[PDB]
């Protein structure tokens, strides 16, 4: 209720960039095959629409730091949020495809 | 739970303090006093032995609180300690009053007063120690007490407190006879702590032993303290040594 | 909650719930009903037995706190007997200062200054009172200056006047009762009769004397707590008058 | 032993005859299932058993593809999709056209999912998501569809419309009755308002509270008030939701109501079915969470919604997603709680109107006795009070009779806790 | 207000546009935002002093 | 521990061979035995000595049940004791479950307990039952009381309770006896001299 | 949680320790008053334990205030030791003040006002006994029988139980018993206060304990002898 | 990973490519012999749309 | 001697002859007809295959088709032909499948499944009109309740009330409200239903939501009935395991239970029966008042209550004399009516240890220190001494 979500929208807009939205609170699966796959929809959107600024939503349910919450698909959507960070580096650097990120703990 | 302290009840309306305390008694070794018509005989087991222990200095669970009535301890000994020398002090406040020895009924009741009034205000612990209070008093002759850790008194021809109760109990009682000769009472001491102790081999050193008599040395309340050479003699009487 | 395990704690009302629950207490308690006229103030109780062999002509809920101020109470009685002592101790001291009767007003603040205490300590008022009240007055008097008074001591608030007042378990119907059966009007007897008939309608029981136990306040009579024949002849009177309607 | 021991054998032969008599008896019943006129249902029944026409696999639509564009053809193309419309139509280094489209994915009820094609009754118009269609034993191919999951006729149950429930059939003038009068007729009456102020008009409501208090029956009074004909869900009744079957359980009767005007989508118990996921628990359920996901969009999408009102009623606000929390799909929030004094003497004049007692007796006599209590505690009373009632042999419940009824409930809070009070001389 | 965060604030505001338009006014005004705040909270709004 | 030779007959042997003498002179008959007291008193050996004389049926069930899954599940072949012990009657059942799971699911609802809560209760049905009794001596073994469970152990339907002892010096002379012949009898006779020495704690 | 201490008190009043207090009542055993016309029968469940214990030395459930004043509990006996030496304390201080044989109001008054003053008080609790305080005047020739409760109420009741299983000895008695007609004599007001008691010891004659309290302060404690001739005399007519 | 619930090994296809085979793939495989018989489009959900 | 011959004189000659009967009759049923009815015979069992599948039948399209689930993985829309009817069927019912081409050939299941096996008995009821004593109270509560609707349902309609919809034994263990509910059943002459609640939860999944409808089903089409689910404290608040394997079932099952219930109508002739340790073994709320009226709470037997449990055990048992009746009372204190069995069943095995053919005195004395030890606290008078 902070309004990232609302500066983040403004952010994308004025730069001359695009707002992929990644919702984070219906990425939500224990399908293992499922899970992984979607996700990586959503980025390669994102890199092909470039100037973009992707906003992820709560980390809190996608990538725990405690695994004393039962996940098997969001542990591989976990896994997937790394390989996203290593793609920005598919231009040099970062500039052009740029991620920000929420999250609420 | 509802065992924060003494003020608070559980919904039944029971204490919990006052049952931990009943229990500390019996994490102690066990005690018997037998009422006989010819004498009240006091004996206690001891709780502690090292090979390089020495227990011949004092007695550990007897204190005489007056020279007419002495008790035997049961319980914690620190907490023991405080009380001892209360009820000796008050003893003796009765002697400077009144020019007389304090009535056995009136002793056990300072000290039972003293340990409710622990539970009933602040913040204070109760104090978990069951002495057995043997006195004589023309009231009613040989008196054979013991005091609970609930702060209250009963009277009696025989009670254990101490570690075994039920066994000791039982024993006792049925080897009683309404009469009873002190040489008995002493006899009977010993057989039953042999059986409720699980040192195998009852010996002098584990035993305190006191007899308190108005029918040796008439006209005169004594209690005599028995030496370790004396009580080596009884146990080869008894056959345990 | 978490607002009722301190004293001076307060709840994110600015309100304390310690205090209000007390209110609950007064409630708990058994119906009292005060009707203050231009004539005298009639008060009026309700009791409750279980078993007959409870001797109820020898048990208190009307107490006498001077021979002009009289109250009832409803509420925890063990915080009653404290109330009630207070309050006696503050007549006879008047007069002890004075010679003159205390004002029933100023009885009504006195006792509400013991109220007050919850705790200990405080400058002005040494306070040695370790919970919250649970009972609560009606209070009922004459002095000359303000006539016949009747007020409602709250240990939670503080006093408010009335010119009838219900507390108690019944409260809530005989208020509005009262709203339409208080007047301007109203004569000693037959507010008498009013206090009898706003009882019943709220008690779930048996209306006779042994349950109930009027008394008035007036002050060329004395305070009088009445008989059980003098209260059973007004029974009586009622019965008669309703059964023609 | 003789009058005992002899008699003892006697005993015991009977009851092994009697053993042996039931296996007799069970061993023929009654025949058979032959009845005249299905006799003559033999005459097609024959041909039709013995003929490769039934029976037809229940399959249903998991995935939509378009069957040019697909990437069918692998030859000369690349990735997992073509150009969506064209694939084999641009090129002929396939060596292959194909003008089929719509050809669609299916799974079947043993989890096994399998591509088919189209019969001589299907075109693209007749298939959807979520729709059964029957395919064939051996090698597959659509030939009837079927109608969309099993919510029909289970549905129509639960939805009752215009009811006979009105504010006399609730007790208490509640305050959340009056905040509920606002949400529902107030910007129905007159949208104006609330357009010239420049609040978006409440449509909105979500009715919560501790279980027996009549959430439900307030509910019902409205709908009926505001004349609007009412349509139910209940999420808590209805249990339909397997892989996405509860957002087709939600869609049809939104859509239903969206097709009429003046409507009332109350959705009912919602804890479960298009509630909480239990991904973060032990369940390991996201099958409730399609159902969520259906229901926010319908919401949102229908706004400016015309004069029709979305109601929520659930037990729990634990139980929802923090969308529905935003405005402008729950607006209005209404805890139900305990009726005061007469509020609770409404409830049992109603309870005591049916019944057929004497007539001398006070309503708010009785609730004085009663302490701060729920409406279903209050049913309680007045159905006790009826048996003692009948067990003393009275055709009447006395003032006296609900009096013992009130006290028997209060007297198991005595058990739970300590007896006895100050209350027996006070 | 304190510790109300943007989505409670904005609660309050629109709420408080209900408000009066029940009362029979069609414009919001100070003392009605007051009592938007009194739904985020279990407070009575008003009540006499005897406790509060 | 003779004390317990001689209990464990009259309790397990007389309602199974003449079922009419204890009908006829008392009323009811036993449900079985809760066996407790010290571990290594050799309570299950004796039982497996009371299964044999009687000419009873043995198993014998080891531990809590769930493990068996070959076919069903171990939570039906409780509900399969009835079946197999009616059946196969006259039987003796040792059910054995120590309850090293301890009093924490004696007070204990939640977890994972409801399972194992289950077992044992519904085991408790068949036994008493709703008419018919299967077998009369299904037998618990268990080292406290205050371990075990309360609608087991609240006795009724089960019946009698009977406690081991740590062994006396007497036990501890006659169970040196019988091994020791097995072994070498001491030249001047020393098999006295043990059970002097020391008294153990368990058998 | 609001059992915590008498300053916390839960939404419908209660101090949930009195509650409590009344159910520690039970544990102790009964005791019953009953007056007369000219009486007041106090009377009461005595335990005999064991042969060890005795009767000289093991305390009497009935302890005498003063020679017009008799006082029966039930509760704890720890508790009640303390109230009733401070009971005969206070007891004495009303003739140390006044110089008159002490009131039996002011008695049950004042001693309930020691419950009183610790139940108001947060810090400490107070006691778990519920007592009879019984009693005679030599002015007044009326017979007085009055209670005190855990919470520090008294309260004057013709005959009641108190103690262990109370109430069923309580019902029993409200039957025979009027207000309009209690007991003449005393040998009479003892057959109904034994006849209560029977039911509450289940046998045991020795088990039975009477005092009886008349004015001109007349205080007497049956014979073992005495209290036997009743129980069988309501065995003949049984 | 067939929908027939086996894991198996196939020998690569011919005219499907090794660049068009990648973990998470959906594929074809055809009936009547298990080998990798052609691409399908990729699934998607309601919670796919949001992210648009 | 006389009258035991009298049971056999009513029982030997009746019951002899109707097995004699049933068995003749089975030849004599086929001799009347040997036409039309053996024909249509002959035709059905041409029709239908050997084995047949067995189906479930989820809905009827109305259009000579229909939707089964079967035990076979995938589901199949069959047809309704042959020997059936559109209107022999209803939702929900077992159907008969042909196993070569699924459809409808009839049904000669009607609900017959083995839940529904275990949940009817044939069985004798224990206790017969409240045999043994003790709890003369409580039974006339749950009679008024249960027993009363069924017996006269006019009275309830004078008063204007609805009629009540079951009852909830609880409390204690070893006070016989398993065995209350037994007798009531017996007074009536009801349909009983011993299914118990924990025999619908297993490891495996699924299959659990189907046999709380099948409760529901079974019970209404045999009704009047007395429906008794014992046991459903496990089935409670409570979890299977907090690992795997069951996170699930528990939480369908209540839910289930509790629906189905409620959706018959607010019904006085289908009374159902909860027998629960707690209500701290389950959900805070059940379903939840006005609704399941009415709710008995079982204590311990009081000094009257527990004589006259005794008194039944007693006499049945050689000899009273040596020890007065009043006697075993005294020496008891208050407990369960278990404890109360316990001490008699003591007794007889102590009379056997004596080699006795009576019950005597010291029999008596021993039986009633050995319950009072298990069973035992002390600190009720060791608090107050
Ligand atoms: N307002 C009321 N007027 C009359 N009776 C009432 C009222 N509220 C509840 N009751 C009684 O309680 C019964 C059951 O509760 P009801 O269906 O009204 O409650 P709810 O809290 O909406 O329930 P659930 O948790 O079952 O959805 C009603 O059938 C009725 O007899
Ligand atoms: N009374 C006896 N006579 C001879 N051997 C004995 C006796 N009692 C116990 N033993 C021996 O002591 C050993 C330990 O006993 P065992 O393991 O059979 O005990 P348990 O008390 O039934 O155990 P658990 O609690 O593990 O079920 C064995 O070697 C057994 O043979
Ligand atoms: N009113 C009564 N009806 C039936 N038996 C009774 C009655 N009162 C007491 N009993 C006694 O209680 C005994 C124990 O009954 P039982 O053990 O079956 O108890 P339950 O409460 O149904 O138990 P569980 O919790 O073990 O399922 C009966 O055998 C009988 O001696
Ligand atoms: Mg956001
Ligand atoms: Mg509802
Ligand atoms: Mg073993
Ligand atoms: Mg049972």
């Amino acid at each position: 209720g902070t309004g990232k979500t609302l500066l983040a929208r403004a952010c994308a807009a004025q730069t001359n960039a695009t707002f992929l939205k990644l919702a984070a609170p219906q990425l939500v699966q224990m399908y293992i095959g499922e899970g992984a796959k979607l996700v990586r929809d959503a980025f390669a959107l994102a890199k092909e629409k470039a100037p973009t600024i992707i906003f992820i939503d709560e980390l809190d349910a996608i990538g725990t730091k405690r695994f004393d919450s039962e996940k098997s698909g969001d542990r591989e959507v976990q896994r997937t949020m790394l390989e996203l960070l290593n793609q920005l580096d598919g231009f040099s650097s970062d500039d052009r495809v740029k991620v920000l990120a929420a999250t609420n703990r | 739970r509802y065992d924060s302290r003494t003020t608070i009840f559980s919904p039944e309306g029971r204490l919990y303090q006052v049952e931990y305390a009943l229990e500390s008694i019996s994490h102690a070794g066990t005690a018997i006093g037998i009422m006989a018509s010819d004498g009240i005989v006091l004996a206690a087991e001891r709780k502690v032995t090292s090979t390089l222990l020495e227990q011949d200095t004092s007695t550990e669970k007897l204190y005489k609180l007056n020279d007419k009535i002495a008790v035997a301890v049961a319980g914690l000994t620190a907490d023991a300690e405080i009380l001892i020398n209360t009820a000796r002090i008050h003893a003796q406040n009765y002697l400077k009053t009144y020019n007389e020895d304090i009535p056995v009924e009136i002793l056990v009741r300072r000290l039972s007063d003293i340990k409710q009034g622990y539970t009933q205000h602040g913040g204070l612990r109760p104090f978990g120690v069951s002495f057995i209070y043997a006195g004589y008093d023309d009231r009613y002759g040989y008196q054979l007490y013991t005091s609970n850790p609930s702060g209250n008194y009963t009277g009696w021809k025989a009670i254990s407190v101490g570690a075994n109760t039920s066994a000791a109990q039982t024993l006792l009682q049925m080897d009683y006879k309404d009469d009873m000769k002190v040489d008995d009472a002493i006899e009977l001491a010993l057989k039953t702590l042999s059986k409720t102790t699980d040192s195998s081999a009852l010996t002098y050193d584990r035993l305190e032993f006191a007899t308190i008599r108005k029918g040796a040395n008439d006209g005169e309340v004594y209690q005599k303290i028995f030496k370790p050479q004396e009580i080596k003699d009884i146990l080869v009487k008894t056959g345990i040594t | 909650s978490e607002y009722d395990r301190g004293v001076s704690t307060f709840s994110p009302e600015g309100r304390l719930f310690q205090v209000e629950y007390s209110l609950e207490a007064i409630k708990l308690g058994s119906t009292a009903i005060g009707i203050a006229t231009k004539e005298g103030v009639v008060l009026g109780v309700e009791k409750r037995a279980t078993s007959p062999l409870l001797e109820s002509d020898s048990i208190e809920k009307i107490v006498e706190i001077d021979r002009h101020i009289g109250c009832a109470m409803s509420g925890l009685t063990a915080d009653a007997r404290s109330m009630i002592e207070h309050a006696r101790t503050a007549a006879v001291t008047h007069n002890l200062y004075y010679d003159e009767d205390i004002n029933v007003e100023s009885l009504t603040q006195s006792v509400c200054d013991l109220a007050l205490r919850f705790g200990e300590g405080a400058s002005g008022e040494e306070r040695l009172m370790s919970r919250p009240f649970g009972v609560a007055l009606l209070i009922a008097g004459h002095d000359a200056d303000d006539g016949y008074q009747l007020f409602h001591a709250e240990p939670s608030g503080t006093f408010y006047r009335y010119n009838a007042k219900a507390i108690g378990s019944g409260s809530e119907g005989a208020q509005a009762e009262l709203l339409n059966e208080w007047h301007s009007s109203l004569t000693l007897k037959e507010a008498e009769l009013l206090v009898l008939k706003i009882l019943k309608q709220v008690m779930e029981e048996k209306l006779d004397e042994n349950n109930a136990q009027l008394s008035c306040i007036t002050k060329q009579d004395g305070f009088k707590i009445y008989d059980n024949e003098k209260t059973a002849e007004l029974i009586k009177e009622l019965k008669e008058k309703e059964a023609a309607e | 032993a003789a009058p005992y021991a002899a008699k003892l054998k006697q005993t015991e032969n009977d009851l092994k005859d009697i053993e042996a008599r039931i296996k007799e008896k069970a061993g023929v019943k009654e025949s058979d299932t032959g009845l005249a006129p299905s006799h003559l249902w033999d005459i097609m029944g024959d041909r039709q058993r013995l003929g490769e026409e039934h029976p037809l696999q229940v399959a249903r639509c998991t995935k939509i593809i378009k069957g040019n564009g697909e990437s069918d053809e692998t030859t000369t193309d690349n990735n997992n999709s073509g150009n969506s419309n064209s694939n084999s139509n641009q090129q002929s280094t396939d060596a292959d056209e194909d003008d089929e489209d719509a050809k669609y994915v299916i799974n079947l009820k043993q989890i096994a999912k399998f591509v088919v094609g189209l019969g001589e009754r299907v075109s693209p118009t007749d298939i959807e998501e979520g729709m059964r269609v029957g395919v064939d034993r051996s090698k597959y191919n659509i030939e009837l569809p079927l109608p969309p999951r099993i919510d029909p006729s289970v549905t129509m149950m639960t939805v009752e419309e215009k009811p006979d429930v009105t504010y006399s059939d609730v007790g208490g003038c509640k305050d959340q009755i009056e905040k509920l009068r606002e949400v529902v007729e107030l910007p129905l009456l007159s949208p104006e308002r609330f357009a010239t102020l420049g609040i978006d008009p409440p449509k909105g409501i979500l009715l919560y509270g501790p279980p027996g208090t009549g959430k439900t029956l307030c509910a019902r009074a409205v709908a009926n008030r505001t004349d609007a004909t009412f349509i139910r869900v209940i999420g808590s009744e209805l249990v339909q939701k397997y892989v996405g079957e509860g957002a087709r359980m939600v869609r049809e009767l939104f859509e239903m109501a969206r097709t009429k005007k003046a409507c009332i989508i109350f959705f009912d118990e919602i804890d479960a079915v298009g509630g909480a996921r239990f991904d973060d628990g032990a369940g390991g359920d996201n099958e409730v969470q399609r159902t969520m996901l259906e229901l926010i969009t319908q919401l949102d999408g229908f706004d400016p919604r015309g004069n029709i009102k979305v109601m929520f009623a659930t037990n729990r606000p634990n139980t929802l997603d923090p969308a529905l929390l935003r405005p402008g799909r729950i607006d209005r929030k209404v805890e139900f709680s305990l009726p005061d004094l007469e509020g609770r003497a409404n409830i049992f004049r109603i309870h005591s109107k049916s019944m057929s007692v004497e007539r001398g007796i006070r309503w708010e006599l009785i609730s004085r006795l009663c302490p701060n209590s729920t409406g279903a505690e209050l049913r309680s009373v007045c159905t006790e009070a009826g048996m003692f009632a009948i067990r003393a042999r009275r055709k009447v419940a006395t003032e006296k009779d609900f009096l013992k009824a009130v006290d028997k409930v209060i007297s198991g809070y005595k058990k739970f806790s300590s007896t006895s009070r100050y209350m027996q001389y006070n | 207000t304190d510790e109300f965060n943007g989505a409670q604030l904005k609660a309050v505001t629109v709420e408080a546009g209900m408000i009066a338009l029940r009362n029979g006014q069609s414009s919001v005004k100070h003392e009605d935002f007051v009592e938007g705040i009194s739904e985020v909270q279990a407070r009575k709004s008003k009540s006499v002093s005897f406790y509060a | 521990l003779t004390k317990q030779i001689k209990e464990i007959k009259e309790v397990i042997e007389l309602p199974v061979k003449h079922p009419e003498l204890f009908e006829s002179l008392g009323i009811a008959q036993p449900k079985g035995v809760i066996l407790y007291g010290p571990p290594g008193t050799g309570k299950t050996l004796l039982a497996r000595a009371v299964a044999h004389h009687t000419d009873c049926k043995f198993i014998r069930v080891s531990g809590a049940e769930l493990v068996q899954k070959y076919i069903g599940e171990g939570s039906r072949m409780v509900r399969e004791l009835f079946v197999m012990a009616r059946e196969h009657a006259p039987s003796i059942i040792f059910m054995d479950e120590i309850d090293s799971i301890g009093s924490t699911r004696v007070e204990g609802s939640g977890g994972g307990d409801s399972e194992v809560q289950r077992t044992m209760l519904e085991l408790l049905n068949q036994l008493d039952g709703f008419e018919t009794s299967k077998n009369i001596k299904i037998i618990m073994a268990t080292n406290r009381l205050d371990i075990l469970d309360p609608a087991l152990l609240r006795p009724g339907r089960i019946d009698r309770k009977i406690e081991f002892p740590p062994p006396s010096v007497a036990a501890r002379a006659e169970i040196l006896r019988i091994h020791s012949r097995k072994m070498n009898l001491t030249r001047g006779i020393n098999l006295r001299k043990v059970a002097e020495k020391m008294n153990g704690c368990s058998g | 949680g609001y059992d915590r201490a008498l300053s916390i008190f839960s939404p419908d009043g209660h101090i949930f320790q009195v509650e409590y207090a009344l159910e520690a009542v039970k544990r102790g055993t009964c005791a019953v008053g009953v007056k007369g016309k000219n009486c007041v029968v106090l009377g009461c469940e005595r335990r005999s334990t064991l042969k060890l214990q005795d009767t000289r030395i093991t305390p009497s459930k009935v302890s005498k205030i003063d020679s017009h004043v008799v006082l029966s509990f039930s509760g704890l006996n720890a508790d009640s030791r303390i109230l009733i030496e401070k009971a005969r304390v206070e007891a004495q201080s009303h003739r140390l003040t006044l110089e008159d044989p002490v009131t039996v109001e002011y008695l049950t008054r004042y001693v309930a006002g020691v419950q009183q003053r610790y139940t108001q008080s947060g810090g400490v609790r107070p006691f778990g006994v519920s007592t009879l305080i019984a009693g005679f005047d030599p002015r007044d020739d009326e017979p007085k029988l009055y209670q005190t409760e855990p919470s520090g109420i008294y309260s004057s009741w013709s005959a009641q139980t108190i103690g262990r299983n109370s109430k069923t000895v309580r019902e029993f008695l409200e039957k025979n018993y009027d207000r309009k007609e209690p007991p003449a004599t005393v040998e009479e007001c003892v057959k109904l206060t034994v006849r209560s008691l029977l039911e509450v010891v289940q046998t045991g004659a020795k088990n039975i304990e009477i005092t009886v309290v008349k004015p001109d302060s007349d205080i007497v404690a049956l014979s073992s002898e005495e209290i036997n001739q009743y129980v069988t005399q309501i065995e003949q007519e049984k | 990973k067939t929908s027939s619930r086996q894991t198996v090994f196939l020998p690569m296809v011919g005219l499907v490519d090794p660049d068009k085979l990648k973990p998470n793939d959906l594929v074809g495989v055809n009936k009547d012999s298990y080998l990798i018989l052609d691409t399908l489009p990729s699934e998607f959900d309601s919670r796919v749309k949001a992210m648009e | 001697t006389r009258c035991k011959l009298k049971l056999l004189r009513m029982e030997r000659i009746k019951d002899h002859l109707l097995l004699e009967e049933e068995f003749v009759s089975n030849s004599e049923i086929l001799k009347p007809f040997e036409k039309k009815q053996e024909e249509e015979k002959k035709q059905l069992e041409e029709i239908r295959g050997n084995p047949l599948s067995i189906g479930t039948l989820e809905e009827i399209i109305d259009d000579d088709h229909a939707i089964v689930t079967s035990p076979t993985m995938p589901d199949y829309y069959v047809s309704i032909l042959s020997f059936v009817d559109k209107e022999l069927l209803e939702p929900g019912c077992s159907v008969l499948l042909h196993h070569k081409t699924m459809s409808i050939v009839g049904v000669l299941q009607d609900d017959a499944d083995p839940m529904v096996s275990v949940m009817k008995m044939d069985k004798s009821p224990t206790e017969s009109y409240s045999d043994i004593g003790g709890l003369e109270s409580q039974i006339q509560e749950i009679k008024e309740s249960v027993e009363l609707p069924l017996t006269h349902p006019e009275l309830y309609e004078e008063m204007g009330i609805k009629p009540p919809k079951g009852v909830i034994l609880y409390g204690a263990p070893g006070t016989g409200k398993t065995l209350l509910a037994k007798a009531v059943a017996n007074q009536t002459s009801a349909t009983f239903l011993r299914i118990v609640g924990s025999e619908l939860i297993q490891k495996y999944l699924g299959d659990g939501p189907r046999l709380c409808r099948q409760i529901f089903k079974v019970a209404g089409e045999n009704a009047p009935s007395i429906v008794f689910i014992d046991e459903i404290d496990a089935i409670g608040t409570k979890r299977y395991d907090s690992n795997s394997g069951g996170e699930r079932e528990i939480q369908r099952t209540m839910l289930e239970l509790l629906n189905q219930l409620d959706g018959f109508d607010d019904r006085g002739d289908v009374k159902v029966i909860m027998a629960t340790n707690k209500i701290e073994t389950l959900d805070p709320a059940l379903i939840r008042p006005g609704r399941i009226d009415r709710k008995i709470l079982f204590e311990n037997p009081d000094l009257s209550t527990k004589k006259k449990i005794l008194g039944i055990h007693t006499s049945k048992m050689n000899l009273s004399e040596d020890v007065n009746l009043e006697t075993l009372v005294t020496t008891k204190d208050d407990l369960s009516g278990a404890d109360i069995q316990a001490m008699c069943t003591e007794a007889g095995l102590l009379a056997l240890r004596e080699r006795r053919m009576q019950v005597t005195a010291e029999d008596f004395k021993q039986a009633k220190e050995r319950v009072m030890k298990n069973k035992v606290e002390e600190n009720l008078e060791g608090l107050y001494l």
